[PDB]
């Protein structure tokens, strides 16, 4: 073995152990285009991958050599198929092999192929005694990797291990409530296992996700999460909450609640309320103010909006054109 | 009047954009207000050397970096020696864009390379001798039908690449990128726009996928990659592109998601971030604001009464604002913020939405908006395969003049 950023790391056109091996350019053809001036090591390295993927050479050296195919570019699909039947024709110790994902993924988490190739080896062993710690250290590093969050969730439900994760998520909210991945990660967990059905649950998400909202009112996830998880049944079924808001409104102010209360006006609407022309009113005054003073990027939503509004609940909008 | 500034981002009530923190420090916030400095840099720079802001494209100096990445590439790409395909697209759209010609020399070039990443087996590879993959797939058949010549069409093997398609689909509805590949909403994208353009879709290719897709519209309003994941403007502008190739979009729940993109665009620096609470990034200038024409077009085909006939629905200025004073290198190329290297990949997605957000069209109506000189305007680009509307109408034409393959 040698390490590819070993300082004794030699190319293996010098290597006499493959000295029985020709190496294969790569066929750019007559005039290239996009054409790669690869460093030595690269294409060293590729052009004898090519050699033994050409071969179908399944031995020990092939599999070392993947190795350093992989860590040249990570994203080599190709390099990463031949490595999964090299482990399979050769009968590869698959911990030893999660020991190797576990780095590879530690100094490349951003990366489609080396989440996939874990996931392969966690079905091939059927074991997921790893992985939430694991991924809980590559999320120690960037609490946002998607990928890792991804395969966080794949685990969690192939393995039924829903049992701490909701508390994992307090844990991070308590450590950065902007992280939207985790309010995200919060709804996964909900989702599927009591539902947001469960009374007492939703309650409880809600009055979190308010105390929320008044430490940190300009936080926008939390308001997203809110909406999130009413939408559903629908704003104007919670008649409380439009007031509680309103509540809000002097000190706890940002567009996300001007916003709301347009959410819940629109809903009101939809649903035959009393006071049908008054909510109108309210609402597109509210438009006017985000569109023209408090959220004047999104001025073609709210003035679409309000068009919306005013479109079909108008007095005069179910009224026929000879009146 | 002569106090007024044009400009959107340099006006004075522009500073009370700037992030509310509410005194509560986490990295989020730190790392917002840390780009919301920088960019402010930007802002103020005409003010500070007391010059009078110009915003120019840099054409020129653009020209030169596409025109010589499109033959030759350093070491730095070695990191995408397995998307070979995808340099090409994205140097051939960004001149495209530029309204650059392409050389019958290089046009001809380019189409033996990419003959050498076709696999027997159907779909394109990364590269030659690569296996086949549905995104290098996606953009050999794009770069392809951008040089849109008779012998580029030819290049693809339609009967086979119908067979590729078919061997990655599942039973759910989904695809897999790649054999013993990972599934994620892009390869229902990557199969939808090969397969329509070079008209291979049968009765049943897509069956379940437009029901797939749908699973991935989550609680925010957009779409992750699989079921359950953090909604992110790659994965929507994937999944909404998706369903209009299949002529499916009212499977999503369009309001919300509506909702959800416009809440993209940073009140500040003008541009769009890829998820809530991340940072803005100029190539979501297409990912995330190219998901405006496809929403208006469906709220379009349901009689909509409301939709605007002159502007797209995000603030349009304010992204060309940030695109063309915060994202262009001075060397030529275009990037991702202020501080960050230039690439082909935001070469080509800072243009495709810089020219999405100068042209607005639905139907006759036409109305453009160029910020700064004129000569800024781009040629259009179509939002469903990001590819000229002049070479998707060019290549549907040539490739239904052919059978589906199987009959
Ligand atoms: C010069 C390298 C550019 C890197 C960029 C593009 N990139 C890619 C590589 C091959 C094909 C392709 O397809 C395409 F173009 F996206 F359609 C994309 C990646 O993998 C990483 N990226 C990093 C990036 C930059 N800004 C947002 N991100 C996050 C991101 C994640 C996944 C995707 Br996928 C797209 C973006
Ligand atoms: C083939 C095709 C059409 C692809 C388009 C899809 C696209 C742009 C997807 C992004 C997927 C992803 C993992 C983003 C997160 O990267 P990140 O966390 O590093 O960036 P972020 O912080 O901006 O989200
Ligand atoms: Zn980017």
């Amino acid at each position: 073995f040698l390490s590819l950023d070993s300082p004794t790391y030699v190319l293996y056109r010098d290597r006499a152990e493959w000295a029985d091996i020709d190496p294969v350019p790569q066929n750019d053809g007559p005039s290239p285009v996009v054409q790669i001036i690869y460093s030595e090591k690269f294409r060293d390295v590729y052009d004898y991958f090519r050699a033994v993927l050409q071969r179908d050479e399944r031995s020990e050296r092939a599999f070392k050599l993947t190795r350093d195919a992989i860590e040249l570019n990570a994203a080599n699909y190709t390099v990463w198929h031949f490595r999964r039947v090299l482990l399979r024709s050769l009968q590869k110790d698959l911990q030893e092999e999660m020991n190797y994902i576990i780095a590879i993924i530690e100094e490349q988490p951003k990366n489609y192929q080396v989440w996939h190739h874990r996931r392969v080896l966690v079905e091939w062993l059927k074991d997921p005694s790893q992985e939430l710690e694991f991924i809980a250290d590559i999320l120690n590093q960037d609490a946002k990797n998607y990928h890792a969050w991804q395969h966080r969730q794949w685990v969690i439900q192939e393995f039924r291990l829903w049992d701490n994760e909701l508390q994992y998520v307090d844990q991070l909210l308590k450590e950065d409530v902007r992280n939207n991945s985790v309010w995200n990660q919060r709804h996964f967990v909900i989702s599927n296992t009591t539902g947001y059905s469960d009374r007492a649950v939703l309650e409880r998400e809600v009055q979190y996700t308010l105390e929320m909202i008044k430490l940190v009112p300009h936080n926008e996830s939390a308001w997203n999460y809110l909406k999130g998880i009413l939408q559903d049944r629908g704003l104007s079924r919670y008649p409380n909450l439009l007031n509680q808001l309103l509540d809000l409104q002097p000190s706890h102010s940002s567009p996300y609640l001007i916003a709301f209360l347009v959410d819940i006006y629109e809903d009101m609407l939809e649903n035959q309320c009393d006071n049908k022309e008054d909510i109108l009113n309210k609402a597109l005054e509210l438009c006017e103010i985000l569109a023209k003073e408090k959220d004047t990027i999104r001025k073609e939503y709210w003035r679409y909006i309000g068009r919306s509004l005013q479109s079909k609940h108008s007095r005069e909008s179910d009224i026929p054109a000879s009146v | 009047p002569v106090w007024s500034e044009p400009l959107y981002s340099l006006r004075p009530e522009h500073a009370r954009e700037r992030l509310q923190d509410d005194s509560v420090e986490t990295v989020t916030s730190i790392e917002q207000a840390k780009v919301e400095e920088k960019i402010q840099e930007v802002f103020s720079s005409y003010k500070f050397n007391h010059l009078v802001p110009r915003l120019v494209l840099q054409r020129e100096k653009h020209f030169h970096y596409l025109k010589r990445g499109l033959r030759q590439l350093t070491d730095a790409y070695e990191c995408l020696d397995a998307s070979r395909p995808w340099l090409c697209y994205w140097i051939l759209h960004s001149l495209e864009l530029l309204d650059e010609p392409i050389p019958q020399i290089v046009a001809t070039d380019v189409c033996q390379f990419l003959e050498l990443c076709q696999s027997p087996d159907g779909g394109f590879g990364g590269g030659p001798g690569q296996y086949p993959h549905l995104a290098p797939t996606y953009a050999a058949v794009n770069a392809l039908c951008i040089i849109g010549t008779e012998e580029a069409y030819n290049v693809i093997n339609r009967e086979k690449l119908l067979q590729y398609l078919y061997s990655l689909k599942q039973p759910d509805g989904s695809f897999l990128m790649h054999v013993g590949g990972e599934v994620d909403v892009r390869s229902a994208y990557c199969a939808a726009s090969v397969a329509s353009l070079t008209n291979i879709i049968t009765p049943d290719l897509f069956e379940g996928t437009a029901e797939w897709i749908a699973r991935c519209q989550n609680w925010e309003g957009g779409i992750g990659g699989v079921p359950g994941m953090e909604a992110h403007g790659g994965y929507t502008f994937c999944g909404l592109a998706a369903l209009v190739i299949l002529k499916k979009e009212r499977s999503l729940n369009l309001k919300s998601l509506l909702q959800w993109v416009t809440s993209r665009q940073m009140r500040f620096e003008g541009g769009f971030q890829g998820r809530c609470n991340k940072l803005v990034d100029g190539c979501y200038s297409f990912w995330q604001a190219g998901l405006l024409p496809l929403l208006h077009r469906a709220l379009h085909a349901q009689g909509d009464p409301a939709l605007s006939m002159s502007h797209w629905m995000f603030h349009q200025q304010a992204l060309q604002e940030y695109i063309l004073m915060c994202c262009q290198c001075p060397a030529g190329g275009l990037l991702d913020k202020p501080g960050k290297s230039r690439d082909f990949y935001h070469t080509c997605y800072c243009l495709s939405g810089l020219s999405i957000a100068q042209h607005f069209g639905s139907g006759a109506m036409l109305h453009d908006v160029v910020m700064g000189v004129p000569e800024n305007v781009l040629q259009p680009t179509h939002p469903v395969y990001n590819i000229g509307p002049d070479k998707v109408i060019q290549a549907t034409t040539h490739f239904l003049q052919k059978p589906v393959p199987g009959f």
